[PDB]
RNA sequence: CGGCGAGUAGCGCAGCUUGGUAGCGCAACUGGUUUGGGACCAGUGGGUCGGAGGUUCGAAUCCUCUCUCGCCGACCA
RNA sequence: AGCCAGGAUGUUGGCUUAGAAGCAGCCAUCAUUUAAAGAAAGCGUAAUAGCUCACUGGUCGAGUCGGCCUGCGCGGAAGA
């Protein structure tokens, strides 16, 4: 499971999710899934969506995982009165904004990739579409 | 005592059903023509000879053999107390033998050259390994295909006796098992079925459902006979379970062929 | 416990026998015998000598 | 050898006459006798190459009469 | 049959209808494909 | 659950205080002794400090994060 | 879109030779005969056969087919 190995700090602020993401192009391959939503993907979902594709081709093509968690989420232990310190690190997530290219796939005809992304999306929360590499 | 009697004065009515008595488990095994044939007999004793014998289910054998080679396995028995001081040390290696049709799953070739273990002690370890083969380290079921070659060892002057090496062989023996990870062996049957023309197919899947590895179907004027391999566990009730498929028109027969390493689904289901 | 004299026994945990008198002196407990020519332990595999014991039919041939 | 009535794609080996193992109900599904088949098939098998992997077509009529066409190896 | 919020033509001969305004996927060849409420 | 005390050769304890070098007893192998063993006398090897990240010239040691394992108690309606 | 047709030759193509004959899959994913027909889209078999579709003939005779971006609706939608 992808996880930032050995970073600066363990717990970090709740933060905010404003604006538009940076990576909006299909950079590495030929086909890519762009996220038309605005939410927070978890590491669990990431690898899950990976399996749907890793299975969708069985062995052909190259898969690029654009995003990376980099955000630690905590949670208070069950039934503990509020207060008494900051939570305990549970799991990691990667913030998402619209117009972000998440999975970039190359090596297969537009057909299967179109089909492949239909499987990845069913595991991810936010609405996403399928976009292609264009010229400049 | 009167059940052994019960059959003897009921068997007279019909030779069609026969009588056994478990080779290894001392449980009587009833045989017959079908559920209808058997059903009334149960009452024939439950009333005529007063026998509420809890009508169980046919039983099993379930062999067990090693999965792979071993590496060093050695023996060592040292409890001195002065007067006895029995000290015997051996170092064997057993291997998964070739699965062959011969009943020689045991073969101990002596690799020792010189007096590291006295000649008058080969019989002891020889005696040793074979008896433990009736103590399959799951629950004590028939073990075979153990390629044993004794490599090196030692002994104690004046002292060393048969006691040391027969038992010390076993302690070494057990390691080869607790370290090369054996696994069960299930007996396998060759079952031939004559199915006219029409339910042939649907019969196969039933047999296929019984883990039955298909062998081949050969056609004749009336009835295609089928050669089939099936684990004996899946076999109970088959007759009726078959005639209900073939509308009571088929004829199956049973032949043993070989022993198979029982899979997970069946494997753990013996451990107790 | 009782004794079956002669390598002609064929029983395991069942199969009724007959009993006659006589211990064996070396087997702790055994104080009776079997009548070879009885229920579940008939004659000992065709012996011709003193076969009124080990009871096997003589050579009819 | 009319429209599809009574034939199949077989003849594993003409060199082995009356082939049981690999054939089985391949032709026996219809009710085709093997002893009768020895009659005609062997009649020209001796005349032609044998044992080559080669198919034959055997079409049976309604009165229990057949016909064949010996073919080309795959 | 089976009721779902998403009903798709499984077979080739699965058809779509709007009886009573309620979507149905009645078929003509096979029974199991008959589904609705989508 | 939080939270003060342990984690070291095959076994049990040292060494942590104030950082610089891993030890004692028994186990184990070897030899003597004896008719042989036990016992008893001599010699020797064995971990390199629960695992990970820091700080320093230097980390078994001083701090942090997890794990396994004990004790204290998780009370007042 | 309907109504009558066709829809084939080598080719059981290997292998695990038990068996995957257009139809479990692993590879090629052909060329011929053509008005056309894929060494195959689905149903059906142990493995075939049987039944259709792709594409192509004719008839009838006018528009028809599939995606893209949104407005506004249906379903998802069950409590004392």
């Amino acid at each position: 499971m992808l996880q930032p190995k050995r970073t600066k700090f363990r717990k970090m602020h709740k933060g905010r999710n404003r604006g538009l993401a940076q990576g909006t192009d299909v950079s590495f391959g030929s086909f890519g899934l762009k996220a038309v939503g605005r939410g927070r993907l978890t590491a669990r979902q990431i690898e899950a969506a990976r399996r749907a594709m890793t299975r969708a081709v069985k062995r052909q093509g190259k898969i690029w995982i654009r995003v990376f968690p980099d955000k630690p989420i905590t949670e208070k232990p069950l039934a503990v009165r509020m207060g008494k310190g900051k939570g305990n690190v549970e799991y990691w997530v990667a913030l998402i904004q619209p117009g972000k290219v998440l999975y970039e796939m190359d090596g297969v005809p537009e057909e299967l990739a179109r089909e492949a992304f239909k499987l990845a999306a069913a595991k991810l929360p936010i609405k996403t579409t399928f976009v292609t590499k264009t010229v400049m | 005592e009167k059940m052994g009697l019960a059959l003897g004065r009921l068997a007279k009515e019909d030779p069609s059903f026969r009588v056994w008595t478990d080779e290894e488990s001392n449980q009587t095994i009833i045989a017959g023509m079908g559920e209808l044939h058997l059903d009334i007999i149960v009452d024939r004793m439950k009333r005529e000879f007063n026998v509420e014998a809890n009508v169980g289910k046919p039983q099993v054998a379930y062999r067990e053999t090693i999965r792979q080679k071993v590496t060093d396995v050695e023996g060592k028995h040292a409890k001195q107390s002065g007067g006895r001081g029995q000290y015997g040390h051996v170092v064997i290696d057993m291997y998964p033998l070739e699965p062959g049709s011969n009943p020689k799953g045991y073969e101990f070739i002596n690799d020792i050259k010189g007096g590291v273990i006295p000649g008058e002690y080969i019989p002891a370890v020889d005696k040793g390994i074979q008896e433990q083969l009736k103590a399959g380290p799951l629950a004590g079921y028939p073990v075979v295909d153990m390629g044993i070659r004794l490599h090196f060892g030692s002994y104690h002057d004046v002292d060393s006796s048969e006691l040391a090496f027969k038992l010390a062989a076993s302690i070494a023996f057990k390691e080869g098992f607790k370290k090369a990870k054996p696994v069960l062996l299930e007996p396998i049957m060759k079952v031939e079925v004559e199915t006219p023309e029409e339910n042939t197919g649907d019969v196969i899947g039933d047999l296929s459902r019984r883990r039955g590895m298909l062998k081949g179907q050969e056609s004749e004027v009336t009835g295609v006979k089928i050669h089939a391999e099936v684990p004996l566990s899946e076999m109970f009730g088959y007759a009726t379970q078959l005639r209900s498929l073939t509308k009571g028109r088929a004829s199956y027969t049973m032949e043993f062929l070989k022993y198979d390493e029982a899979p997970s689904n069946v494997a753990q289901a013996v451990i107790e | 416990t009782s004794y079956i004299g002669g390598e002609g026994h064929n029983l395991q945990e069942h199969s009724v026998i007959l009993i006659r008198g006589g211990r064996v002196k070396d087997l702790p407990g055994v104080r009776y015998h079997t009548v070879r020519g009885a229920l579940d332990c008939s004659g000992v595999k065709d012996r011709k000598q003193a076969r009124s014991k080990y009871g096997v039919k003589r050579p009819k041939a | 050898a009319k429209k599809v009535q009574a034939y199949v794609k077989l003849q594993v080996a003409a060199g082995m006459a009356n082939p049981s193992p690999p054939v089985g109900p391949a032709l026996g599904q219809q009710g085709v006798n093997i002893m009768e088949f020895c009659k005609a098939f062997n009649a020209k098998t001796d005349s032609i190459e044998k044992g080559l992997p080669i198919p034959v077509v055997i079409t049976v009529y309604a009165d229990r009469s057949f016909t064949f066409v010996t073919k080309t190896p795959p | 049959m089976k009721v779902r919020a998403s009903v798709k033509k499984l077979c080739r001969n699965c058809k779509i209808v709007k009886r009573d305004g309620v979507i149905r996927v009645i078929c003509s060849a096979e029974p199991k494909h008959k589904q609705r409420q989508g």
